[PDB]
């Protein structure tokens, strides 16, 4: 809830600082005579940067020497049809370059298999200025470098066509991160109305990085793997370590938790990676069902867990929600709720991104203001 | 193991622990070219299908070569 | 086939300015860039500058930087070019040729005929023509006294060729050229054939028809 | 940004091989193996028969080919022929939108005979007369050796007033051409009995001769 918070940034302009230094005087000049021998090369560019530089489809090498030199032989007329399959292959992919280029207008964000090959992909990725574990997780993941990394349309001149591919780095790599998954916390007082409901705004990804916490709220910013967690840090907020500390004791005095106060009182399932938390609040239906046994429990209002061991499926209302069946030990901490510490005129009733603190403070004020009358 | 899940019922939340980390920290940049000739104005006739499917394909290039450098 | 056509030659005086137009006929809607080059009498060509049609990119020589801007219509396919402040020493034959295309063409492949500017000082006098009267036999016709060195000679509008043989202008020393003509025809059609020479004088907009009698 | 410094000329007869150089500086040339050579017949755009390094466009013949060696490169013509005759000009690209001339190399063969010039002479029309005006006009051509020398003599008195001439040029033939003009008043005209038109031609003199008649 805290996606607002974030500062802005450039995606491409990495890119663009090598197409601008692409686009001096004799600059392509340089690449392809490099490229002359190989179809990879390391070019120290006229700015002092080392780029790589590969040439995925050399035309020139087939125009000048296997097809022109049948076409303009003389006397037109071509013996065998081979050539037309022959020049639609290697013109395919030009053509499919162009007709992404078309769309996309130069900044395509995922690398397309026409942009790069996967084969091509993976040499780029072995011939980086990476170690072994980022070559092998690059290599492994080629479908999420892929999710990450920019194409940008560059140049096309002096008979060769550019483009910048800009690659994620991976540069936390191993480092131990936690998902935080929240749901309003709600009292169950008899009531039809009154009734205060508290909520954690932290909700996210977390991740160890550089003895602070790569915090992401946006979860577009982080792909998911088997256990492996890729995040993009240009949407990401630093906070000390001891934010960790809201999860095992929220009064902490080292770190101010971020909370938000509400008085809704409508149920919600909130699907974990393991399990599920369902907040039942009202006359809404709460049931954790399977799909063998039929249903398996009922949920009390309040707030309450359920494992994905054995759990198949959890309903709120008319909502169906398919629970995660991955392995893992899952374990409840048994404690009081938090809203049950505060009294209801108190409470503050409209705050969308309060603390522990600031919701403190204005009970502080409004207990003051309501007893000095 | 190496996945577990907490749930903390005092404050109504899920962690999930266990997880590694690959964080994009920067960026890094390659120079992909792809090498073109020319067909400067190949004159001859359209009559047979085999060279008018070559003559299909020729202007396919051509038109793909004009077109990137048009959008720029 | 593909081809540009190019505008007439003129004559200006130091100090004003000369519009030159080359217009193509070849269109493929391509990158092509049309490259000015205007020679000399002096040996050599000297390339003046270039411009893109499709997006109006214009790049000048070093020797020719803030005279020249060279411009171009879209709608008509017709590129200009306009250098003021003219010298004698920019008088020269003013070509027009362009690139297939940008990125994959590096050389020109077809030209224009090409204009021709002459700046000087003295004031422009249309020409003065004569008739000349002649095996075979010999008529033409005569032009004199002109200021201009723009002069073409044609015979029944187009449709007498063979024979025909035009020299090069002399200089009188009163500063004036004088260019003439010369035809070769059978003895009989001296009798039958009717011979007109037409002078069609571009920078006085001078056109005179005159008929040899023989 | 200057031009290229090419050979001001080269000659060689038929059945040699000549070798035109072009020297440019490491912008121009050396970093770019993007050259062209062009022809020019005097009266006539260029048209080009190298249209890269070493490579020629459709309609030229094999005993041209090309080539280039750090800064300098190398035109080279097999079995010369009466018809390879222009002014040669050596282009290279330079930078966007950017390319340089050479000099030129003026390459006439060595290989050709000799013609004798065709004269004629025509005296001045009756329309000339009645504006007071009289040009005597002496036209030569298809002569190959460039030599030519034009004397007028009146009446075998030779006139030292009023004669112009033109310079040798080239024709479609690759014979030369010339012409001369004998300016004179109508009382200067109309006061003689027959005029001469000398042109001297490698010893060998062709005379014409007019008259008021």
């Amino acid at each position: 809830f805290l996606g607002f918070l974030l500062g802005v940034g450039s995606a491409i302009a990495s890119g663009v600082a090598v197409c601008k230094v692409l686009h001096l005087e004799g600059e392509v000049n340089k690449i392809k005579s490099a490229l002359l021998s190989t179809n990879k090369a390391v070019v120290s560019l006229s700015n002092g940067v080392s780029v790589l530089t590969f040439k995925v489809l050399d035309l020139k090498n087939y125009i000048d020497k296997q097809l022109l030199p049948i076409l303009n032989k003389q006397s037109c007329s071509i013996s065998n049809i081979e050539t037309v399959i022959e020049f639609q292959q290697k013109n395919n992919r030009l053509l499919e370059i162009t007709r992404e280029f078309s769309v996309n207008a130069g900044v395509t964000t995922p690398v397309s298999t026409y942009m790069l090959t996967n084969s091509e992909l993976l040499s780029l990725i072995n011939d980086m200025p990476i170690t072994n574990d980022q070559k092998k997780l690059m290599s492994n993941n080629v479908q999420i470098v892929r999710q990450q990394s920019y194409s940008i349309m560059c140049i096309i001149k002096e008979e060769v066509l550019a483009y910048v591919v800009q690659l994620p780095l991976y540069g936390v790599i191993d480092t131990p991160c936690w998902k935080l998954h929240t749901s309003p916390l709600c009292t169950t007082n008899t009531k039809e109305g009154s009734n205060i409901c508290l909520t954690r705004t932290d909700r996210g990804w977390y991740c160890d990085n550089a003895g602070s916490v790569s915090f992401f709220p946006q979860a577009e910013t982080c792909k998911v793997q088997s256990n492996r967690v890729f995040c993009d840090t240009m949407n990401s907020l630093t906070l000390p370590s001891e934010v960790n500390l809201c999860n095992v004791d929220i009064f902490n005095p080292k770190y101010d938790c971020k909370i938000m106060t509400s008085k809704t009182d409508v149920s919600s399932s909130v699907i974990t990676s393991l399990g599920a938390i369902v907040s039942c609040y009202g006359k809404t239906k709460c049931t954790a069902s399977n799909k063998n046994r039929g249903i398996i429990k009922t949920f009390s209002n309040g707030c309450d867990y359920v494992s994905n061991k054995g759990v198949d499926t959890v309903s709120v209302g008319n909502t169906l929600y398919y629970v995660n069946k991955q392995e893992g030990k899952s374990l409840y901490v048994k404690g009081e709720p938090i809203i049950n510490f505060y009294d209801p005129l108190v409470f503050p009733s409209d705050e969308f991104d309060a603390s522990i603190s600031q919701v403190n403070e204005k009970i502080n004020q409004s207990l003051a203001f309501i007893r000095k009358s | 193991q190496n996945i577990t899940e907490e749930f903390y019922q005092s404050t109504c939340s899920a962690v999930s622990k266990g997880y590694l980390s690959a964080l994009r920290t920067g960026w890094y940049t390659s120079v992909i070219t792809i090498e073109l000739s020319n067909i400067k104005e190949n004159k001859c006739n359209g009559t047979d299908a085999k060279v008018k499917l070559i003559k299909q394909e020729l202007d396919k290039y051509k038109n793909a070569v004009t077109e990137l450098q048009l959008l720029m | 086939q593909v081809q540009l056509v190019q505008s007439g030659a003129e004559v200006k005086k130091p100090g004003s300015s000369v519009k030159v137009s080359c217009k193509t006929s070849g269109g493929t809607y391509g990158t092509y860039s049309i490259n000015w080059v205007r020679q000399a009498p002096g040996q050599g060509l000297e390339w003046m500058g270039a411009i893109i049609p499709i997006f109006g990119k214009t790049n000048y020589a070093q020797k020719f930087q803030g005279r020249v801007t060279i411009t171009a219509d879209a709608s008509t396919s017709t590129a200009y070019m306009e250098l003021g402040s003219l010298t004698s020493e920019d008088t020269a034959m003013y070509y027009c040729a362009r690139v297939e295309d940008t990125a994959l063409d590096h050389y020109f492949d077809y030209w224009g005929q090409g204009a021709l500017v002459t700046v000087s000082s003295a004031s422009t006098k249309g020409p003065s023509v004569f008739p000349l009267a002649p095996g075979t036999a010999a008529l033409g016709c005569l032009v004199k006294d002109y200021f201009p060195e723009p002069v073409t000679v044609s015979w029944n509008s187009g449709a007498l060729t063979s024979g025909v043989h035009t020299f090069p202008a002399v200089l009188q020393s009163s500063g004036l050229y004088s260019l003439s003509s010369v035809v070769t025809v059978p003895s009989s059609s001296l009798g039958t054939q009717t011979y007109i020479c037409n002078v069609n004088h571009k920078p006085s907009n001078t056109k005179v028809d005159k008929r040899v009698e023989p | 940004q200057s031009a290229l410094t090419q050979p001001r000329s080269v000659s060689g007869s038929p059945g040699q091989s000549v070798t035109i150089s072009c020297t440019g500086t490491s912008g121009d040339v050396g970093t770019y193996n993007y050259v062209s050579w062009y022809q020019q017949l005097p009266g006539k755009a260029p048209k080009l028969m190298i249209y890269d390094v070493t490579r020629r466009p459709s309609g030229v013949p094999d005993r041209f080919s090309g080539s280039k060696s750090g800064n300098t490169a190398s035109l080279t013509i097999s079995g010369l022929q009466a018809d390879d005759e222009a002014d040669y000009y050596c282009c290279s690209y330079a930078g966007t939108l950017t390319w340089v001339f050479g000099g030129g190399t003026k390459l006439t063969v060595l290989g050709q005979p000799k013609a004798a010039p065709s004269v004629t002479l025509f005296p001045p029309s009756s329309e000339e007369l009645q504006a007071n005006k009289a040009t005597l006009v002496c036209l030569i051509s298809d002569f190959y050796p460039g030599a030519v020398t034009v004397a007028w003599k009146a009446d075998s008195s030779p006139v030292k007033a009023g004669v112009e001439t033109t310079t040798p040029s080239k024709q479609s033939n690759n014979k030369y051409a010339a012409s001369s003009y004998l300016s004179l008043t109508p009382e200067q005209w109309k006061s003689h009995r027959s005029y001469s038109c000398q042109v001297t031609h490698e010893g060998s003199t062709v005379e014409k001769t007019v008259a008021p008649t």
